């Protein structure tokens, strides 16, 4: 974690698009992690800053970065309802069936919060619908436990 | 001033939200039918709760306190058991210190840790009962018996933190056992005597030989065989120094309405009674007395460690002990305590100058020194370091429609963005609170926990005792009542991968690691949730730009606010009311 | 009048006798060594409520009286049932009557009464209660709670009890302190410092829906929604307001003893002005009672009377003002389930506001004539004691049990006194009891021996019975940012009739479900729904008016004579107007 | 005077150290933030009792003080044990003494002091405390409690413990909320609306006797009757009150600040004349001008022994001074600087000053004589007296030394005050001395090997030997307590310990003898603290021809010679 590393991580978090462009042109590591393994792409995917996600990826950011628990920026975007950013990440080669340490996939997360449009974009890009987390659970099982019949219908 | 009563409560190991939703909201919902209350504000930290009720100018501070204490007494049973046992305080006092009573050990026989317990066990209470003394803040902690649990050894003998706690409550008891020949007695009874059964334990020796279980062959598993046992602080958050050496002390606030000068003398008279009986080396030093003194505040960004805050306090101390030798008699510095609040990320330094007569020239007076000092400390990285003696504006952004913390933040951020686009009216419009930070979120899978026969109560006691600590009961240390705390030894509660080394016993006697029924991810949450008149809030400070007045700046802020998302309100408080 | 401190407690699911003997008596016994105390009275209701009123000398410092009363209350707090402590006992120092009513409607009809009452309770009530001068605040409605409406068939089908339900809800709607990573004392060099977030309070009907009750041996899941309906709904369903026939809620605001009526009303309108901008579309404040321009209407049916039956009377009363008095009456704010003398199912009240003084010319159009006409017209209403009045020479008689005679004998000795006062029209007109008559109650007896034989615990029986038929406050949850209560109760249809007792099951130690009828018996008996007390002993308050022209001293003097002839045990005292 | 507020709490069955380290210390630690406090002192004693006395600056509002003190205590109630909260911790201004004392007696010999006290509680006390000018009214006794007097032989016989009896009472003397038929919200169209009434509180000894403890496998029931004697009795039996040898109760009445004593005293006498027609057979009111007689037996001495001596005292006044004495009101278990089975105090009411003519029938002449007569009593100090030159010294533990070292230091100072009888005389402790006590250790290992729970052990011991306030009942429509304790004959001597059995996890009854060991040791029956630290009050006075301030300089001089960690401080009328 160097100085222009920290300047970027913080800037990617707050959505200051100008500042991200500035720091990129002065060689700021696009894979600067913080103490939990969050690259700027993690931060941007979490806090819904679409431009910065494109701009980082454009400057060669790791689309499949792991945090210290196995979780990728796609996971974050799927979990919190950031549709365009899900699309944009998967466009640049985001692993659709990435698993965190618990066996949790972006689909599991999107499913569990009932983010229906994200679920389809995911299925579209090759998303193993019979994936199981550590407790044996599919995105279907999740849809049943949440009484969410619109999703079970999408899952067929 | 307008008088302010301050409620304070605590929840060992709780987060801001837990605190807010089990304590803060509950107290606030019952603070009513109280005369002359202007407004009410509150804080809930990832440490602890402060509710501050500010009354109409002219109000009788005594009544405000009595009335308040009484409504809190009626809410007491709605609070969690853990909170009540710590004991809430309700105080009527100024929010600035009257003085600070430093305590050092010139022979170096006693550590920072030992000194603070001396102060807690022998000095604090008497000073606390001195008339004029509103609040007393210990710069350190009183000793507790610390049971530092080992999870490897606990799992070896199929015990959990639940077993430890159960045994500590059974074997560190004080039993009422009646009497021989007690009343009503049979005719001709000659003997009357007290029955003495178990008494509280007093030593590490004693706690260590608490018997946890007998194995099926016959050997004995004692508490010293699953834990390290030492006297150590109730908390470890606050550490102090006096000219760079280990120290403790008492921040003493003046009771609303008391004589400052008389209270100072009374405090001095009570300390004169104590001195004769100090251990060899202990010595009172007087680092801050209210043209003569000032403070220096240290805010690090939230998520900062004690170790890093100590680095910044060292540079602050160093500057006064080296570059300002001829003006500064002494620096009392405290890691973990800040002018506003507590936490691993803040600190304060009380500075005492040499006799006015030995600092000739306008460049060695208090204004010139503090200014130079702040200029000197502005060249410090990721830390707001500001030195000051003892008016812009004070604005609360209020959640008026159940929006949530995530949403109120965006509305706060949108107001800050707009205020930055008028440099000619508003300068440094900053938020007074803190930012969200990475926190570890762990889900208990109820299905798997049930399938394996693992109690949720045993799970959450295990989690919470190990990682946050748990006040079990009381013990007597050199004749004073003190707390017993069970918590994990530092090394088995530092990293995420350590979660999986804690085992919990199932209904069928088998050990089950947390890994088996838990799952975790990172997320962001608040380390300080604010409330203003019962509702979520965010305090924003700013000042009026040069050659422009308060009212115009306020009028602008009021206009900017009208253009915030639906359900976001505002109000003026403090100086701005 | 003289200053009064009021202790109010609530015990959900409790009958009047249980309330009295478990809450009231215990508090009462500590109410001594209180300076300037004239007298003390109290009611214990089968609505599960106590109201101890302590009345003081004139010129008594109300702040000091409240402190002295509360200081003594604290002696009893630890002896009160935990269920009472948790509801929050209150000590207040207000006038007995309202200063104003703040009404709330929805002009787009998009919010039911239940909704409106939850909005006022969660966004408006507290701020108003904190406003200075506000002695007491009474919500006409009830804040939402999470309602688990259990179905006993479904619970039996899966070998479950309400106890199981309650246990699962305490485990899975928990808010856990889990500590930190990198917390102090750290291992030197530690960089990471993060809070540990474990379970947090549930926020939605959906989250309660999925609470896991059991894994079956065949691997299928039993969720809370499989054995209950789940929804937001009132903490209780006893209080229903209307404004001009439309659904409403509101706040009855009483003035604090000694406070300035005009300043306090100003501060309320100030604090109401801060709220209005953030309302949901449709919501509106209205002002049906300010304090001749206004008057109330008391509505009291006999005990045992349902909510529906009181609603018909309130309908007939609202109808008279809205049809017959249109030219004078501006608004009517009617409340079912809350009346003058506290609360019941059998009680009600209407706040009536007239038009402008200058739109109502004639003596037959002023407050007196109107109230007279209304009162007169309502007198012909059957099975109801309705009268209308704005706000003098009667008496206030307490009949006291002073030899442990009991409630039944005291009723007998009351009636003897009333039937004798019936034979003295010359001196006494309308000697009437101020309280309620005994009504049928369902006495049930747990057979201990059969319970022990079958291996079922009494705690499990009594939790199953109380929770199903009375409700149980389990813990808190968080609704749109605010802390609120979670209540477990039977769905209405399974707690309506006596045969329903047998459909509930308790699980024994050996895993077998035992129906409630295996270990109980029941029979009808009578009993009180408002047990009165005076200066600590069981009492019955009798009201009356001196006969036309006779003085209250001469009326009082005969009541004393009549009372002399009552059985031994039975004394008397004078209260209210008749004390001085 | 200077105003003073007194916090009283009670932990029944508790010894002095238990009360100190569990209640007193905890309350002390929360007595901060209280305005105008000069000093604070407290005693913790073997009868289960704490007195904490906060003394305030002259001219301090004693009502403001009461309130600030009360609120701090209340905020600390959760820190105190359950059994202490349930007794009630009172905070009351202790400044004034009694306006007047009203004794109540029976002349038929048909009523115990428990019986009379219950009558006073239920028929007189409240009416009196409502009387014009009356503040606090203190009962000399309690109301009745339902007493369950357990039998360990009958308990073991049917394989039960006191834990079982307590559970059984909590379940069968219960009154819980059971809701309604057709309660809201109903099904619309509901006609029926009826409260459900399940168990109610029990009302009589009969109903407690029927409490079902268990059903044996042969069919037959075991009732609480079958293992306990059950009777209406007192809340506690530490004190015995006689008026001229007859059973007594009474009311101590105080005057509400503001009000007038002459008008209040007639107001009370009026109010008592009203009740006097309604009394049961032979119940009389008496009114005790007055001097006192102290009684003090040695360490370990019993109630019965103190009562023989009190009776002798009452007899001497009623015979040898029948011309001068009207009454002797005798209190056994209370005195100056004392509570306990070995202390007592007789209040002697004299006749009119008119009818005692001649210097030999005046108070001083009588008391001198009485003191001569009583000095010929074996194993008893008995001083007669009527209530200047003395001091009040607090020896203080300043470094956590503990009781034994603080006693050793008190002795060092007292032996030294003997050597200057020229300046100092009567240098003595105000307090009590250590005394024999019965230490019983539970063997943790043995209890676990047998499957005997420790909580079952400590409840069995405490419930049987110290008594236990289980819950409330309703006696003639009045809420009253229910205590479980052993019948007296099975909790008297050390051998009685082995009679008590405990059921283990497997079902076998295990005697106390199998998992406990015992011995005699010494310990305080009255521990003192001063400004929050352990203390020992020392009293004295200056000799002939010596000012009091000179004698103080010498105490201070010797006191500066004591072991390291021992300090002192001046209190009371030497402050
Ligand atoms: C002419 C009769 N005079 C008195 C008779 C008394 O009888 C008492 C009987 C009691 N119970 C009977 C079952 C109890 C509990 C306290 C009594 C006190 C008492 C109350 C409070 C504090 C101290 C004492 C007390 O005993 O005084 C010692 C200084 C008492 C006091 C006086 C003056």
């Amino acid at each position: 974690g160097s100085d222009l590393g920290k300047k970027l991580l913080e800037a990617a978090r707050a959505g200051r698009d100008d500042e991200v462009r500035i720091l990129m042109a002065n060689g700021a590591d696009v894979n600067a992690a913080d103490v939990v393994g969050w690259t700027p792409l993690h931060l941007a995917a979490y806090w819904g800053h679409l431009e910065i996600v494109e701009v980082l990826l454009k400057n060669g950011a790791d689309v499949n970065a792991y945090d210290t628990l196995g979780s990728t920026p796609l996971h974050l975007a799927a979990h919190f309802g950031h549709l365009e950013i899900v699309e944009v990440l998967l466009k640049n080669g985001a692993d659709v069936n990435a698993k965190d340490d618990n066996g949790i996939t972006p689909l599991h997360l999107a499913a569990n919060r009932g983010h229906l449009e994200i679920v389809e974009v995911l299925l579209k890009y090759g998303a193993d619908v019979n994936a199981q987390d550590k407790f044996g659970k599919t995105a279907f099982d999740i849809s049943i436990n949440n009484g969410n019949e619109d999703l079970a219908e999408i899952l067929q | 001033a307008p008088p302010a009563v301050t409620i304070s409560a605590s929840y060992p190991g709780a987060d801001a939200k837990t605190v807010q939703d089990t304590v803060t909201q509950v107290i606030e919902q019952n603070m009513n039918g109280i005369d002359n209350l202007m407004y009410m504000s509150s804080n809930s930290d990832s440490t602890t709760v402060q509710i501050t009720l500010t009354f109409e100018s002219g109000t009788d501070a005594d009544i405000a306190q009595v009335q308040v204490q009484n409504k809190l007494q009626l809410a007491m049973p709605l609070l969690p058991q853990e909170v009540q046992q710590q004991g809430v305080s309700v105080e009527k006092s100024s929010s600035s210190f009257l003085m600070v009573v430093g305590v050092i050990n010139t022979d170096g026989t006693m550590t920072q840790e030992d000194i603070s317990d001396y102060v807690a066990a022998n000095m604090k209470d008497a000073i606390s009962r001195t008339s004029g003394v509103g609040d007393v803040q210990l710069f350190g902690s009183q000793y507790a018996m610390r049971i530092w649990m080992n999870p490897n050894e606990l799992n070896k003998f199929q015990l959990t933190p639940v077993d430890v706690i159960t045994a500590i409550k059974a074997q560190n008891a004080q039993v009422a056992a009646g009497q021989l020949g007690g009343t009503p007695p049979v005719k001709g009874q000659q003997l009357n005597a007290s029955i003495i059964a178990q008494t509280r334990l007093t030593s590490t020796e004693e706690f260590g030989k608490i018997l946890l279980k007998v194995n099926q062959d016959g050997s004995r598993v004692l508490l010293r065989d699953v834990a390290k046992i030492e006297l150590g602080g109730e908390n470890y958050d606050i550490i102090a120094e006096f000219n760079g050496q280990p120290a403790s002390g008492l921040g003493i606030k003046l009771a609303t309405g008391a004589n400052a000068l008389d209270t100072a003398a009374a405090i001095r008279a009570e300390l004169a009674k104590m001195e004769p009986f100090f251990p060899s080396g202990l010595k009172i030093v007087y680092p801050y007395d209210t043209q003569g003194v000032f403070m220096t505040m240290v805010q690090l960004p939230a998520g900062a460690t004690q170790e890093r805050t100590q680095k910044v306090l060292n540079e602050v101390t160093h500057y006064y002990l080296t570059k300002e030798k001829n003006n500064v008699e002494s620096v009392f510095a405290v890691n973990g305590f800040g002018f506003a609040g507590r936490g691993q990320n803040t600190g304060i330094a009380f500075v005492s100058l040499k006799d006015w007569a030995d600092r000739p020239g306008e460049e060695n007076k208090v204004e010139a020194i503090t200014m130079r000092a702040t200029r000197a400390f502005s060249q410090i990285k990721d830390a707001m370091v500001f030195a000051f003696n003892l008016t812009g504006f004070d604005f609360e952004l209020i959640d008026q429609a159940g929006l949530g913390h995530e949403k109120l933040t965006q509305a706060r951020n949108q107001l800050l963005a707009e205020a930055a686009k008028h440099p000619d009216m508003l300068t440094s419009v900053r938020p007074n609170g803190l930012e969200d930070t990475p926190q570890f979120k762990i889900d208990i899978d109820q299905e798997k926990a049930q399938a394996l026969g693992v109690s949720i109560n045993d799970i959450n006691t295990t989690l919470g005792a190990a990682w946050g600590g748990s006040y079990v009961n009381d013990f007597i240390d050199r004749g004073r009542v003190k707390k017993v705390y069970v918590m994990s030894e530092a090394k088995y509660r530092m990293l995420p991968d350590d979660i999986g080394d804690w085992y919990v016993r199932a209904a069928d006697g088998q050990m089950v690691p947390f890994s088996a029924f838990s799952s975790s991810r990172w997320e962001y949450g608040s380390p300080r949730l604010e409330r203003y008149n019962g509702l979520p809030s965010m305090e924003i400070l700013g000042q009026a730009a040069p050659g422009k007045s308060t009212g115009e700046a306020m009028e602008l802020m009021e206009q900017l606010a009208s253009k915030l998302p639906t359900g976001v309100g505002y109000d003026w408080t403090g100086m701005s009311y």
